[PDB]
């Protein structure tokens, strides 16, 4: 669960199980030592304050995995990422997914 | 054959009821000796 | 402005009724969905539950018995309560504000949707450990 | 075998503007056999 | 011949719910309707409702709706396909409902409405 | 039925191949309970 990408390139964070039903993922960002924050609050929609460089995967597909694509990776992306999936067949996931660290050169 | 059926993988709420049952059973293959274990899906209006 | 000031005993003896409060900033407790998150040491965080007045008090079914969330509208305070803590709940805690929202995937009249949750702003947190 | 996607109920649709207009027709011709000022109502097939 | 055998007499309390069998034999049960006639003293006969027993499509009276329910059970074996049984669950009784209940059947007559009932049941008296 | 076949009793040279297989199997008798063990002969163009 470690992805090392030098800056200038792109990054793809993969979390969660396979797509069983129609999903609605929730993506977070954990600062080291601090409290987590929010990145994506739907399949693709994001709140204000973060740039457009963060993106997500649509949850209208069946058989894929909840990705997290980042274009123009900078030094501020050196943090811990957590997926929080809400599938329509499995019940409420009270724990977050596989936390992957995106360390940048 | 006497089936063995569980809930289909779905978000089972108490208000709704299971429309589709799982029903994994035994059935003879094309060879008369062997018996494969296969599964299917079945509606609730087809199993008792 | 929105932020969350917390408290905590920190070092707790086992098998004790653990409690934890979390202050407000500007916004009142009566007008937001309130949720609580525990993050273990170096692990992925775990949703303790979510509380609100008028019904929305559904807990995490893993614990489901020794937890009790509660509101305090007079002090403008939210509160967590744990009864009989073991040595596995030694973690950090988080009070947080959450927004809801429905994602329809079919007919809305056949109850074919769900209401998810997401926590936009979080508290600063506290380390509540249990040892001797 | 498997069901891909979501478990949704099979349904049917009719247009409410069209269907209520058609019941406005058949409630006029039914009064030709049962006289006027007859409060014609419908129901949903009591049993069976 | 056509024979309709009913159930025996009962003694019920106000608020109970009777069930009156009517076992038909001697003809193909999947063809002919079965009605139900209640005979009250000082009021003459009174209709209740029929049951077309191919599928089980029923229709009751207007003043007895919500209180009557008629089911049927067919004969699912090819060794004896004529017999069958109709039912009637008369719910929410009253001391003003004590009467005699008959299950009837139309005649195989072809110039003949559904209502000129030829063969009758033996009669079941119900006391409340 | 899943057969069990050996070479027919013959002078097996490496140049030739077995044209006839032995193929002793199981098969129900006229009684439904018992199962006799019978053998036959079969050509190589009839068994896989
Ligand atoms: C008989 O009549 C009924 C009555 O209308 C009709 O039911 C309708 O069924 C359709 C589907 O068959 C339902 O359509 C869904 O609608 C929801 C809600 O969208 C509406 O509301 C939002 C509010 O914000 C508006 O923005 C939007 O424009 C609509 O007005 C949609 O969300 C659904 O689409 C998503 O989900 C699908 C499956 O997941 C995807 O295939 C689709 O691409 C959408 O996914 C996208 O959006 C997601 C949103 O987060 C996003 O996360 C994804 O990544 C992706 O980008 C869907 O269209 C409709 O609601 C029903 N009507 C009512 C009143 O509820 C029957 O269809 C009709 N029968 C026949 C045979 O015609
Ligand atoms: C063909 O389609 C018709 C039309 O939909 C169906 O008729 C409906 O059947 C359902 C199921 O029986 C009915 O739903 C029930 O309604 C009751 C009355 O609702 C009123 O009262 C409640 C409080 O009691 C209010 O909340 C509500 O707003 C209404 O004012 C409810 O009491 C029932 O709920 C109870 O049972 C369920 C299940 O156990 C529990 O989850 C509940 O908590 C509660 O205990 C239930 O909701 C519906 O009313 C019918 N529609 C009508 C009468 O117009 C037919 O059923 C369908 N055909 C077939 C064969 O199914
Ligand atoms: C997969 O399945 C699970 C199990 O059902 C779903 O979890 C439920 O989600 C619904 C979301 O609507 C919750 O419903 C909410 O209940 C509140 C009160 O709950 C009472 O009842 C439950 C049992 O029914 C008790 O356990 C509980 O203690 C309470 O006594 C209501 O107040 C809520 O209403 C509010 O939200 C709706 C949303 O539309 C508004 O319309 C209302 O006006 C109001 O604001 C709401 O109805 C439910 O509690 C959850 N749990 C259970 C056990 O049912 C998942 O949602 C589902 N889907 C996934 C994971 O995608
Ligand atoms: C219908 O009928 C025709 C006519 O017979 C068949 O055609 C013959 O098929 C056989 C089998 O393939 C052929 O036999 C082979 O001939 C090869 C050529 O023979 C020359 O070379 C060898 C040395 O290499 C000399 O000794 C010989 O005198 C010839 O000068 C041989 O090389 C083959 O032998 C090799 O394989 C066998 C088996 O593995 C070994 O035992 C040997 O030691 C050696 O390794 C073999 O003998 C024959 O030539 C064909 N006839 C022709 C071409 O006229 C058809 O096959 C048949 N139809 C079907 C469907 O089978
Ligand atoms: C009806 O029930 C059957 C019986 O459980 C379901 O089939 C089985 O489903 C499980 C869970 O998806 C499968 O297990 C998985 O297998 C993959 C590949 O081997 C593995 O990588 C996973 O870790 C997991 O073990 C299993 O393969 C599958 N089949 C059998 C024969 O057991 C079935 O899914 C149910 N019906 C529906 C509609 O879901
Ligand atoms: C399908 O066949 C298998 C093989 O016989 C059955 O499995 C056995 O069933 C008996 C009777 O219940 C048990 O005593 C054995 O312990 C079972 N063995 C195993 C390895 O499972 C099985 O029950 C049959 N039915 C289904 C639905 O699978
Ligand atoms: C039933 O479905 C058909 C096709 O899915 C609908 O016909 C379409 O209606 C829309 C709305 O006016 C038009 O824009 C399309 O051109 C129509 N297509 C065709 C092929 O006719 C129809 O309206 C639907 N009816 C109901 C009652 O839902
Ligand atoms: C024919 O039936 C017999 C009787 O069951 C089979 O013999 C047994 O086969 C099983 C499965 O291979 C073995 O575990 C037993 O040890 C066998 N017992 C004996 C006494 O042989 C036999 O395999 C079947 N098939 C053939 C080709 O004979
Ligand atoms: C499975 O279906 C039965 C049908 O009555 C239901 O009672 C039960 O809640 C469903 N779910 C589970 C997990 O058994
Ligand atoms: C149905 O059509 C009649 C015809 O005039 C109209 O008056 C009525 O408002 C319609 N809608 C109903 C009965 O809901
Ligand atoms: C009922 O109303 C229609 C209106 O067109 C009228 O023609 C008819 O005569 C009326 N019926 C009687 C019995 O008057
Ligand atoms: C039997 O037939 C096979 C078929 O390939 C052959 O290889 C083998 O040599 C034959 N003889 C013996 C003794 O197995």
């Amino acid at each position: 669960t470690f992805v090392s990408v030098a800056p200038g390139q792109t990054a793809r964070i993969t979390c969660g199980e396979e797509s069983l039903g129609s999903r609605s993922v929730i993506w977070y960002q954990q600062r080291p030592g601090q409290a987590p924050s929010l990145i994506i609050y739907n399949n693709n929609d994001r709140p204000s304050g973060i740039p457009d460089r963060f993106s997500g995967s649509p949850g209208s597909t069946f058989g894929t995995t909840a990705t997290l694509t980042i274009t123009s990776v900078e030094a501020g992306d050196e943090a811990d990422y957590y997926c929080h999936i809400w599938d329509s067949r499995r019940p409420t996931n009270w724990v977050f997914g596989e936390g992957t660290t995106l360390i940048v050169l | 054959v006497t089936l063995q059926c569980t809930n289909v993988t779905n978000n089972i709420t108490d208000d709704m009821r299971g429309e589709l049952k799982n029903c994994s059973f035994n059935m003879t293959t094309e060879l008369r000796d062997k018996k494969q274990k296969v599964y299917s899906l079945f509606y609730r209006l087809d199993v008792v | 402005q929105v932020h969350l000031q917390e408290s905590g005993p920190g070092l707790v003896k086992p098998s004790e009724t653990l409690s934890l409060t979390c202050n407000v900033s500007g916004t009142l407790v009566r007008d937001n969905y309130w949720s609580w998150i525990r993050q273990p040491l170096g692990k992925q965080p775990e949703w303790i539950g979510y509380v609100h007045d008028s019904g929305d008090t559904n807990y995490n079914p893993s614990l489901k018995s020794r937890v009790h969330l509660s509101l305090d509208k007079s002090k403008n305070l939210v509160s967590l309560r744990l009864t009989g803590v073991t040595a596995a709940d030694s973690a950090i805690y988080y009070c947080a504000t959450t927004k809801h929202g429905r994602r329809i995937y079919g007919v809305v009249a056949f109850k074919e949707w769900f209401t998810y949750f997401y926590m936009d702003v979080w508290g600063k947190g506290t380390s509540v450990t249990v040892s001797s | 075998g498997d069901i891909i996607g979501d478990i949704r109920q099979a349904h049917c649709n009719v247009s409410k503007a069209t269907w209520n207009e058609t019941l406005g027709k058949v409630v006029k011709q039914l009064r030709k056999h049962f006289g006027n000022n007859t409060i014609i109502r419908f129901a949903n097939s009591s049993g069976g | 011949q056509v024979q309709l055998v009913q159930s025996g007499a009962v003694i019920k309390t106000p608020g109970s719910s009777v069930k009156i069998s009517c076992r038909a034999s001697g003809y193909n049960f999947r063809d002919y309707s079965i009605h139900w006639v209640r005979l009250i003293p000082d009021k003459g006969f009174e209709w209740i409702g029929w049951i077309k027993p191919l599928w089980g499509a029923v229709s009751y009276a207007r003043q007895l709706q919500g209180r009557v329910s008629m089911t049927r059970q067919l004969s699912q074996d090819p060794d004896d396909p004529d017999w069958g049984v109709a039912y009637m669950e008369f719910s929410g009784l009253t001391p003003a409902d004590t009467a005699e209940y008959f299950c009837v059947r139309r005649g195989s007559c072809d110039y003949c409405g559904d209502f000129p009932w030829q063969y009758w049941g033996q009669g079941t008296v119900v006391v409340v």
